[PDB]
C-alpha cells in the first residue's frame, strides 16, 4: 500500500515528545520524494490514455493516486515544520550556539534556517528600546534576589562582570554574583545555582 | 515560556490540523469500505478491483476518495462506533480501554462524522457521554496521584485523555514544587544531558 | 596532497550516506593494523561499490512500480547466503 | 501562569515592617515608599518587606488578617457555606508561605497560622473540585467563581479549561 | 453460539476439504495430510448401531509419533483452541483415576461420590493427550477401554457404573531414543505396544527431515510469525497478563 514509508518520518518524530531533535532522515525524505515521482509519472501516463484514448473507467485510479500524493505532501511538510519547532525552541532553551554532538542532527538547510531566525530575533530585540535593545531572551523566571550564589560545573575560562574585572570559572569555586550576568551561563550548564 | 509545543490536535473539529503528527497518525487508521465503481490497474494493490468489492483502507484515502452520492465507493464504521459497543460505553465508560480501542478514539469518532452516516447523531452522543462518564475519574486520577507509578492510571487512556492527564499532572507538580520551595532554583534546560 | 593526509570517511549503511571519522566510533588508522583492519579493507571496497551498483539501472522495481508500468525486466542483485536452498 | 508568577503578583501586596536602618522617601516607578525611621511602622511591598527580612534589616509584623481568633472564623464560616466566601486576602495563601517561612520569629502562633489557613485551602479546593465536576456533569457553558484567589484558580484552571474545549467541541461536532 | 453464507461456500468451492485442511493450523507450515486427517477428527463419522446391538463407533483416534520441535504439540493446542469439548492432558500431569472418574465427598452433603475425569468430560468431543509415550501403562489401561468401546466403567464410592466417554483421542508421542532412527524398525522405534496400537485410526511419523528447501520455507514462514503483530497494540508493547475483559453477556462485535 502507498504512504507507508512516509509514516516512518512521522513516527519518529512522534516517538520523542520531550523535544529532543532526532537525526535529519535524508534517506527517508529521498525515498517518500521518490514515490511521489512515481505515482505522478503513472497518474500521467493513465491521465493521457484517459483523455487522448477516451477510456473513462481510469478515473477512479486516477483519483487514487492523486489522494496518495496529497498524503505524501502532507506528511512531507508536517515533519519538516515539526523538526523547525524543536529547531526554534533551541534558541530559547539553550543559546545561539548549538553543541556539535546536535549540529551533526541538523540539515544545512535547517541550519540556514536557524541562522535566518537567530538574526532576524536579533533585529527584534534590537528594535526594542531607545538603544542596545532589550534581550528578552533574559529574565526568564520571576526575579528574587539581585544577587546569587553560583558554583563552577566547566572548567571555563574567565568571565567579565565589571569592565577591569573577570572571575576565573575553574570547576568547584563559588562566586557570588549578580544573577542577570549569571543566567545564560547557568542555562547553559556552565553555572550551578545553589540556593534552595 | 518558550518551550517547544508540538501542533495541537484538530481531530474533534470540523476538520483535522494539516500539520498535526497526532491527526496524521490518527488518519492513517483503517476504515472499512465497499467499492461502488471498478478501480483499474489496482488489484497490483488491492487487473482491476471489482465493483462491490470489500475493503480496509486508511482514513485519509477514504475521505480523499468519499463523496455524499458515493461513486467511488460507501463507508461501514469500525465496529467499536457501531450500536453494540455503543451500549458498552453506556453502560460505564470508566471500565473500557480506549487505549486498544483508539489509540485515538475521540478523533477518530469525530472524523467518521463527514461521512453522512445515518447514525451519526448516535455516534455523537456516545462520544459526548463518553467523555462525560471519564471526566472524573480523569481529574482526580490526574490531580492526586503525586510522585508515583502512573502507568496502571494511564493504562485505558486514549490520547486525549492521556494529553488530559499530563496537563492535571503538570499543574500538580508545579504546585507541589512551588509549596517544597523548588521552583525558586535557576536550573539548566532540558539540553543540558548532551 | 599525500595520501596519508587524504581524510576518511566510513558509509553507514543504515544512513545510506558516508560519515566523518570523527563522528563514527571507529578507531583512527595506524601503520601496524589490527586484524579487524585487514578485513576491513576488502569489506569497505565491498561496500562502496555496493552501494554504486545498487543506484545504477539496477535499482529497486519500485514497489510502487506496477505491471503496466514496469512492464519491462529489471535486475535484482542477490547475495551469497541467499541462492542455497529453495533458490536452487 | 506559572505558580512562581502568582507568588510574583503575590509579592505586590503591602505589608507592615519595622525598619533598624534610616532612609529618606524613595520614588519608585510602581510608586514613592517611606521614609524609612528606626523602630517605628513603615508600609511596603512585600518582595522588599521579604528582602529587607533577609538582609537583617527590619522586623516584619503579621497582617491584620494573621490572627488566630479571626483566621479560625473565617475558616468554619468556609466550612459551612457552599459558595466560595470572600477571602481575606486575594493571594492569602502565597502571604502564608512568605510571611511565615521568612518572618516566623517575628508572628506569633505561626503554627495554628499555618494549619488554619491550609483548612481554608484544603475547603476552597474541595469546593473547587466539586463545581468543576457540575460543570462537566450538567454540560454548563458558564460558571460563576467570584471569591476564588489566582493561585486557587491556577492550580487546577489549565485542565479544567483543556477538558471544557474538547467537550464543548464534541458537543457541536454536529453542527455543519 | 445465517445459512446462506455456507451453503454458497459449498456450493462454489471445489474441494472444500482441501481450502478447510490447509486453513487449519496458519501458524504451522506443512503437515497437509495430517492437517486433513486433523479436519476428519474435528469433523467426525458418523455412530453405527445395527439390529443385533453391535456398534461402530464414529469418532476417529490419530496418533503423532514424531522427532522433537515439529509442532505435534502445537498442532494438539490448535484443536484444544478451537474444537468444541477439548480437554486437554499430559502424560506424566496426569492419572487413571484422574482420567476416568474420582471419588470426592460433596462438601455440600459429605457423602462420596462420583466426580468425572478428563475422558468423561471429553465426551462427544476430543481429548488431546500430549508427551503420550510418557504416560504409564497402568493409565493407558483406562484409555483402552475408552477407545475401543467409547464407555469407562467403574466401581466406587456406592456405584458401580457404565459412563460414556465418547471422545476421539488425538495422541502425541515422541519414538523411544527421543529421535526417530533411520536404521531401526518403525515397531521398534514407536514404544507402544501394537494392542494399543489397534486402537488408533491413522498413525503418522513426523520426521525432521533437514532439507534446505523444506528449511528455507519453513524458517521464512516461522519468522513471519514472529515478525506479526497484532492490530491493536503497540510496537514496542510487551504481551499483557490476562482480565475481564469481556463486559457484556453477549459478544459485541457480533
Ligand atoms: N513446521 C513448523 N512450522 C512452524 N513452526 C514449527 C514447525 N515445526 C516446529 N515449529 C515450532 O517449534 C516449536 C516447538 O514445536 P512443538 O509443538 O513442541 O513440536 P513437538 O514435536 O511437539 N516438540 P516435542 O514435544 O519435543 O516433540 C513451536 O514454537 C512450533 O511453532
Ligand atoms: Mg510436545
Amino acid at each position: 500500500m502507498f504512504c507507508e514509508k512516509a509514516m516512518e518520518l512521522i513516527r519518529e518524530l512522534h516517538r520523542a515528545p520531550e523535544g529532543q531533535l532526532p537525526a535529519f532522515n535524508e534517506d527517508g525524505l529521498r525515498q517518500v520524494l521518490e514515490e511521489m515521482k512515481a505515482l505522478y509519472e503513472q497518474n500521467q501516463s493513465d491521465v493521457n490514455e484517459a483523455k487522448s484514448g477516451g477510456r473513462s473507467d481510469l478515473i477512479p485510479t486516477i483519483k487514487f493516486r492523486h489522494c496518495s500524493l496529497l498524503r505524501n505532501r502532507r506528511c512531507t511538510v508536517a515533519y519538516l515544520y515539526d523538526r523547525l519547532l524543536r529547531i526554534r525552541a533551541l534558541r530559547w532553551e539553550y543559546g545561539s550556539v548549538l553543541p556539535n554532538a546536535l549540529r551533526f542532527h541538523m540539515a544545512a538547510e535547517e541550519m540556514e534556517w536557524f541562522n535566518n531566525y537567530k538574526r532576524s530575533l536579533a533585529t527584534y530585540m534590537r528594535s526594542l528600546g531607545g538603544d542596545e535593545g532589550l534581550d528578552i531572551t533574559q529574565d526568564m523566571k520571576p526575579p528574587k534576589s539581585l544577587y546569587i550564589e553560583v558554583r563552577c560545573l566547566k572548567d571555563y575560562g574567565e568571565f567579565e562582570v565589571d569592565d577591569g574585572t573577570s572571575v576565573l570559572l575553574k570547576k568547584n569555586s563559588q562566586h557570588f554574583l549578580p544573577r542577570w550576568k549569571c543566567e545564560q551561563l547557568i542555562r547553559q550548564g556552565v553555572l550551578e545555582h545553589i540556593l534552595s | 515560556s518558550e518551550a517547544y509545543f508540538r501542533v495541537e490536535s484538530g481531530a474533534l473539529g470540523p476538520e483535522e490540523n494539516f500539520l498535526s503528527l497526532d491527526d496524521i497518525l490518527m488518519s492513517h487508521e483503517k476504515l472499512p469500505v465497499r467499492t461502488e465503481t471498478a478501480m483499474p490497474r489496482l488489484g497490483a494493490f488491492f487487473n482491476a478491483v471489482p465493483q462491490g468489492s470489500k475493503l480496509e483502507l486508511p482514513l485519509w484515502l477514504a475521505k480523499g476518495l468519499f463523496d455524499n452520492k458515493r461513486r467511488i465507493l460507501s463507508v461501514e464504521l469500525p465496529k467499536i462506533y457501531q450500536e453494540g459497543w455503543r451500549t458498552v460505553f453506556s453502560a460505564d465508560p470508566n471500565v473500557v480501554d480506549l487505549h486498544k480501542m483508539g489509540p485515538h478514539f475521540y478523533g477518530f469518532g469525530s472524523q467518521l462524522l463527514h461521512f453522512d452516516s445515518p447514525e451519526n447523531a448516535d455516534i455523537s452522543q456516545s462520544l459526548l457521554q463518553t467523555f462525560i462518564g471519564r471526566f472524573r475519574r480523569i481529574m482526580d486520577s490526574s490531580q492526586n496521584a503525586y510522585n508515583e507509578d502512573t502507568s496502571a492510571l494511564v493504562a485505558r487512556l486514549d490520547e486525549m485523555e492521556r494529553g488530559l492527564f499530563q496537563t492535571g499532572q503538570k499543574g500538580l507538580n508545579d504546585f507541589q514544587c512551588w509549596e517544597k520551595g523548588q521552583a525558586s532554583q535557576i536550573t539548566a534546560s532540558n539540553l543540558v544531558q548532551n | 596532497i599525500g595520501a596519508f593526509d587524504i581524510p576518511r570517511f566510513v558509509y553507514n549503511s543504515e544512513r545510506k550516506k558516508f560519515l566523518p571519522l570523527l563522528m563514527t566510533n571507529h578507531p583512527a588508522p595506524n601503520l601496524f593494523g589490527t586484524p579487524r583492519d585487514k578485513a576491513e579493507m576488502f569489506r569497505e571496497r565491498y561496500t562502496i561499490l555496493h552501494q554504486r551498483t545498487h543506484r545504477h539501472e539496477l535499482f529497486t522495481p519500485p514497489v510502487i512500480g506496477s505491471h503496466p508500468d514496469e512492464s519491462g525486466s529489471k535486475f535484482q542483485l542477490k547475495t551469497i547466503e541467499t541462492l542455497l536452498g529453495s533458490t536452487t | 501562569m506559572d505558580a512562581a508568577e502568582v507568588e510574583f503578583l503575590a509579592e505586590k501586596e503591602l505589608v507592615t515592617i519595622i525598619p533598624n536602618f534610616s532612609l529618606d522617601k524613595i520614588y519608585l516607578i510602581g510608586g514613592d515608599l517611606g521614609p524609612f525611621n528606626p523602630g517605628l511602622p513603615v508600609e511596603v511591598p512585600l518582595w522588599l518587606a521579604i528582602n529587607l527580612k533577609q538582609r537583617q534589616k527590619c522586623r516584619l509584623l503579621p497582617p491584620e488578617w494573621m490572627d488566630v481568633e479571626k483566621l479560625e472564623k473565617m475558616r468554619d464560616h468556609e466550612r459551612k457555606e457552599e459558595t466560595f466566601t470572600p477571602m481575606p486576602s486575594p493571594y492569602y495563601m502565597e502571604l502564608t508561605k512568605l510571611l511565615l517561612n521568612h518572618a516566623s520569629d517575628n508572628i506569633p502562633k505561626a503554627d495554628e497560622i499555618r494549619t488554619l489557613v491550609k483548612d481554608m485551602w484544603d475547603t476552597r479546593i474541595a469546593k473547587l473540585r466539586v463545581s468543576a465536576d457540575s460543570f462537566v456533569r450538567q454540560q454548563e457553558a458558564h460558571a460563576k467563581l467570584d471569591n476564588l484567589t489566582l493561585m486557587e484558580i491556577n492550580t487546577s484552571g489549565t485542565f479544567l479549561t483543556q477538558a471544557l474545549n474538547h467537550m464543548y467541541k464534541l458537543r457541536t461536532n454536529l453542527q455543519p | 453460539d445465517i445459512a446462506k453464507i455456507k451453503k454458497f461456500s459449498k456450493t462454489r468451492s471445489k474441494d472444500i476439504f482441501d481450502q478447510l485442511a490447509k486453513s487449519l493450523a496458519p501458524s504451522i507450515h506443512g503437515h497437509d495430510y495430517v492437517k486433513k486427517a486433523i479436519l476428519c477428527l474435528l469433523l467426525g463419522g458418523v455412530e453405527r448401531d445395527l439390529e443385533n446391538g453391535s456398534h461402530i463407533r464414529g469418532d476417529i483416534n490419530i496418533l503423532l509419533i514424531g522427532d522433537p520441535s515439529v509442532a505435534k504439540s502445537q498442532l494438539l493446542r490448535y484443536v484444544l483452541c478451537t474444537a468444541p469439548r477439548a480437554i486437554p492432558t499430559t502424560g506424566r500431569g496426569s492419572s487413571g483415576v484422574g482420567l476416568t472418574a474420582a471419588v470426592t465427598t460433596d462438601q455440600e452433603t459429605g457423602e462420596r461420590r462420583l466426580e468425572a475425569g478428563a475422558m468423561v468430560l471429553a465426551d462427544r468431543g476430543v481429548v488431546c493427550i500430549d508427551e503420550f509415550d510418557k504416560m504409564s501403562d497402568m493409565d493407558r489401561t483406562a484409555i483402552h477401554e475408552v477407545m475401543e468401546q467409547g464407555r469407562v466403567t467403574i466401581a466406587k464410592a456406592g456405584i458401580h457404573a457404565r459412563l460414556n466417554a465418547r471422545c476421539s483421542v488425538l495422541a502425541a508421542a515422541n519414538p523411544v531414543y527421543g529421535r526417530y532412527d533411520q536404521y531401526k524398525t518403525p515397531m521398534e522405534n514407536i514404544g507402544l505396544q501394537d494392542s494399543l496400537l489397534s486402537r488408533f485410526d491413522l498413525l503418522f511419523i513426523m520426521l525432521d527431515q533437514m532439507d534446505p528447501e523444506q528449511d528455507r520455507e519453513i524458517s521464512d514462514h516461522v519468522l513471519r510469525m514472529h515478525r506479526y503483530r497484532a492490530p491493536g497494540e503497540q510496537d514496542g508493547d510487551a504481551m499483557p497478563l490476562g482480565s475481564a475483559v469481556d463486559i457484556l453477556a453477549t459478544d459485541d462485535p457480533n
